[PDB]
């Protein structure tokens, strides 16, 4: 009674965010009383929180030899393997502990969230439907169930569902619980921009309150660039210096850094995962810290300091892999987030957001809790250029004259052409085009049979869907391909005789209304068809008979696998018109549809995550392509699909402009954010505080 | 094998 009223104290006091305290008292409880199951898992709980898993482990094994039908034990011990990428002892001890208790919810839930990790979402519906049957408020399972479905495109009661995911965070936000809602899901839900913000902030507090343990004072911070010869020191943090797409995105940008004014630090928090992406950007930074080896966050956040740097940039928000404990901590004058996370922090500890005039206009600056700090086109930048540099430039076969049917690319794609008798050259520069011939029924034959590589007049000529066993670092984007790659809509069942509208991202952006539109848009467009991925496979026969249920019959829609990343770039070029999704646009995967020359129609919503589309259309110069509300949207679409001289004015601009724009000019962009990083060191370095830029 | 931006 002693031992469990110390127990109850060091409960709330976690409740409250007083790890410490809370760490403290269960140790006194254990003390008091060394037998004491709960507290031994109470501890342990908070122990993990610490990230101390296995001082973690000790004390479950301890609650659970003196409890042996501890379920809650066994669940929050699972937690704690998983945690340790040790998924089979975390599924021996989920599935224990529903084997002790079938009616323990938790348990349930628990297990749900390694079946959804795993890729295993009809399982992790179904065990979330389990956990929400033995416990109907339960408002963990009820958003994680909530998320299942989206991914899959499950709209059944959609309208309902949103309305409970409302009301269920209305709830907690004014009962300071945390948001059962995660902050990089809350776009694709009707919140208000108030509830967005408040959910990210509840989540910075997590890190504020891990933080507090260490008892660190403030940092002293720089007043000038004395000590770093003049150079302004700039720290960008992440765990995606890998084979993700924010290195596809901005791998260039540290090695185009001008070293005369900037002095550049890459922190990664994930190890060395072998690629020529991790390799780029630890070759080109001027120095590249690997913190994935420093677990503990005092002792990262200290070798920042003492490095100096003036602007910490923060890459990855609320994404895995986040350590924002680094940032909490304040250990640069200025922090900024950047790129990898399309929404606001929440955080006080955040003081900028780069980002742009059409993404984040300055009548919506209290959906964000940073200042804003504009980029003058685009925030948005990719590393097409340099990762795809042979599709800057297309041949075809004229098989019947088309862009867009059976196209080449490669770096020696010239000289090939230049061995061919009977080359003729469209003026859009201008566009080869093959006639068809023995050379060109060889290409054909090659593909139709689903055959590797052939050659021609000494030329390397592959098919477009065996680059992985060609070359797999080409397949990847780590290299440039050495060979002509050949790509056709015959490759992918899509019909030579009509305008194909793709959308090449995860279903879970895809809702009713943004099904809706697409129906709208085909049955205006006679024989015209949607192209979309099995991303997931499992979303395909649900989006296929809301369709149908629309009015479209079954091949107006067709479905591809996911494709390794240069196979995805270059198929774009096959498409007609990309439909951007509205609720959350085409991010990386928008720079990707227009690097093919492919036209985006998109609709820019409120929330930073519905306008990157119509600010990367913006810089790049095509407003045509912007629509106001759904009607338009639809117009534009279905003007592209019909007037075919104007798809080809259209598409003739995107082809151009991708290189005579900003939008892909990775030095450019650099030097615009260089200016935009020392208007954030001036204003500072003259006493001021964090103010907006414009 | 797809890497993709998560929560
Ligand atoms: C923070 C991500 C910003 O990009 P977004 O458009 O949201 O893309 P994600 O869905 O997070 O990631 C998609 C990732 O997958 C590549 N891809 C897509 C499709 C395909 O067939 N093959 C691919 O390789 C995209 O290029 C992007 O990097
Ligand atoms: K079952």
């Amino acid at each position: 009674t002693h031992a469990d009223s110390l127990n109850n104290l060091a409960n709330i006091k976690r409740e409250q965010g007083n790890i410490e305290e809370a760490v403290r008292l269960y140790r006194k409880a254990l003390e008091v009383f060394p037998e004491f199951a709960a507290a031994h898992s109470n501890l342990a709980s908070v122990l993990q929180q610490q990230g101390k898993l296995q001082e973690a482990l000790m004390h479950y094994k301890e609650a659970i030899r003196i409890s042996p039908t501890f379920a809650d034990a066994y669940s929050n011990m699972g937690n704690t393997l998983k945690e340790m990428q040790d998924v089979q002892g975390a599924l021996q001890c989920y599935t224990r502990a529903i084997q002790i208790n079938p009616a323990f919810a938790d348990a349930h839930s628990n297990l749900a969230s390694i079946h959804k990790d795993s890729g295993n979402i009809p399982e992790a519906i179904a065990s979330y439907r389990t956990a929400l049957k033995l416990k109907p408020d339960f408002p963990d399972a009820y958003c994680n169930l909530a998320h299942c479905l989206q991914i899959v495109c499950d709209w059944t009661d959609y309208d309902e569902r949103m309305k409970k995911l409302v009301s269920i965070v209305a709830d907690q936000l004014e009962k300071n619980r945390l948001p059962s809602v995660h902050p990089h899901h809350s776009m694709l839900y009707p919140l208000s921009h108030g509830f967005r913000k408040a959910i990210a902030e509840r989540h910075g507090n997590l890190c504020l309150d891990k933080i507090n343990v260490l008892h660190k004072p403030p940092y002293e911070h720089p007043k000038d660039l004395k000590l770093s010869d003049g150079r302004l020191r700039v720290g960008y943090v992440s765990s995606d210096f890998g084979n993700h797409p924010t290195s596809h995105l901005m791998q260039s940008i540290p090695g185009m850094h001008n070293p005369d004014k900037f002095e550049v630090f890459c922190y990664a928090l994930s190890p060395d995962d072998g690629t020529n992406f991790r390799v780029k950007v630890m070759a080109e930074a001027n120095h590249f810290i690997d913190l994935s080896q420093i677990p503990c966050n005092g002792k990262a956040a200290d070798r920042i300091h003492q490095d100096g740097i003036h602007i910490l940039v923060n890459m990855n928000g609320y994404t895995k892999g986040a350590r924002n404990e680094l940032f909490a901590l304040r250990p640069a004058p200025i922090q900024a987030m950047w790129l990898g996370y399309p929404g606001t922090s929440g955080a006080l500890f955040m003081d900028y957001i780069i980002t742009d005039q059409e993404t984040s206009p300055a009548e919506v600056a209290e959906q964000y809790s940073e200042k804003l700090a504009y980029m003058p086109h685009t925030f948005f930048i990719g590393d097409h250029a340099n990762m795809f540099p042979h599709l800057k430039k297309k041949a075809v076969i004229d098989f019947k004259i088309y862009d867009n049917r059976i196209v080449l690319n490669g770096i020696d794609l010239k000289a090939f052409l230049d061995s061919l008798p009977d080359v003729k050259i469209v003026k859009m520069l201008n566009m080869p085009v093959i006639p068809m011939n023995t050379i060109a029924e060889a290409v054909i034959e090659m593909i139709n049979r689903g055959q590797i590589q052939i050659t021609i007049n000494g030329f390397s000529i592959s098919n477009g869907l065996a680059t992985t066993q060609i070359n797999n670092k080409a397949a990847t984007g780590e290299e440039v391909p050495r060979t002509i790659i050949v790509t056709t809509r015959s490759q992918y069942g899509l019909p030579e005789d009509a305008i194909v509208y793709c959308n090449f991202n995860q279903l879970y952006k895809i809702d009713p209304s943004t099904l809706q539109m697409w129906a709208n848009i085909l049955k205006r467009v006679p024989n015209s068809v949607l192209w979309l991925l099995r991303f997931p496979a499992v979303g395909e026969p649900n989006i296929q008979q809301y369709a149908q249920n629309m009015g479209l019959p079954q091949n107006r829609i067709i479905f591809s696998p996911v494709a390794p990343k240069e196979e995805h770039v270059r198929r774009g070029q096959l498409a007609d018109v990309c439909l951007d999704t509205p609720l959350c646009n085409g991010h990386t995967t928008g720079m990707d549809v227009l690097w093919a020359g492919t036209p985006m129609v998109t609709m820019p919503g409120e929330t930073l995550a519905s306008r990157v589309a119509a600010s990367q259309l913006t810089c790049l110069g095509c407003l045509e392509l912007i629509a106001k509300n759904r009607q338009e949207y639809e117009d534009i679409a279905v003007k592209l699909g019909t007037d075919l001289e104007y798809l080809k004015k259209v598409r003739g601009k995107v082809w151009k402009q991708r290189i005579s724009s900003p939008l892909f000019n990775t030095k450019q962009y650099t030097m615009e954010l260089e200016r935009l990083y020392l208007q954030m060191w001036e204003h500072y370095a003259a006493g001021n505080k964090p103010d907006h830029m414009i | 094998v797809t890497p993709v931006c998560t929560a």
